[PDB]
């Protein structure tokens, strides 16, 4: 019980505690019920001071839950710009679709993330990438009537 | 918000286009009922 100390610390947010549980050697792709890692939680809960340094230490950037979503889903989907890039710079598939094909600019453009859509369209984010139901990120931002982002994908 | 009532689906024609609630209604913030304004010293104002 190592590796479970290192998801409750990721998720709390405690930078130093993570360090110390990395000194000692703890898991770094330490699953949880749901299969989400220390990477997934911090994403989540915006932790990218702990993003940094579970990546240093060779957090797996493109682990995925039970439901086949990655910490860069989360990042993307709850607008965590720098969480993003840091992923993104550290080699994060950002066309990594989910169980239900789901893409992180699906979940950018959901959100109205306009700045988070730009940085995955940058790292060559499929514009033309559809999920389970045939829908691309420009339908999203049609029927949400959002007029910024419906141009930045025409 | 306003503009998660506005994308409600109210109906997909045969063509694939589909018909939204902000094509048939405006969607707004506004008063249960409207009859009941009050004014202090000429201004718009609320009260209890």
């Amino acid at each position: 019980d190592l590796g479970k100390k290192l998801l409750e610390a990721a998720r709390a947010g405690r930078d130093d505690e993570v360090r110390i549980l990395m000194a000692n050697g703890a898991d770094v792709n330490a699953a949880d019920v749901v299969g989400w890692t220390p990477l997934h939680l911090a994403a989540y809960w915006g932790h990218l001071e702990i993003v940094e340094v579970l990546l240093k230490n060779g957090a797996d950037v493109n682990a995925y839950d039970t439901l086949g979503s990655t910490p860069l889903h989360l990042a993307a989907h709850f607008g965590h710009l720098e969480i993003v890039e840091v992923l993104l710079k550290n080699g994060a598939d950002v066309n990594a679709k989910d169980d239900n094909g789901i893409t992180p600019l699906h979940l950018a453009a959901n959100r109205g993330h306009l700045e988070i859509v730009e940085v995955l369209l940058k790292y060559g984010a499929d514009v033309n990438a559809q999920d389970k139901f045939g829908k691309t990120a420009f339908d999203i931002s049609i029927n949400n009537g959002n007029e910024d982002l419906a141009e930045i994908l025409q | 918000s306003t503009e998660e009532f506005g994308k409600i689906l109210l109906k997909v024609n045969q063509d694939g286009s589909r018909v939204l609630l902000r094509d048939v209604a405006k969607i707004e913030l506004g008063g249960e009922n409207y009859d009941i304004i009050a004014e202090f010293n000429g201004q718009p104002a609320s009260g209890l």
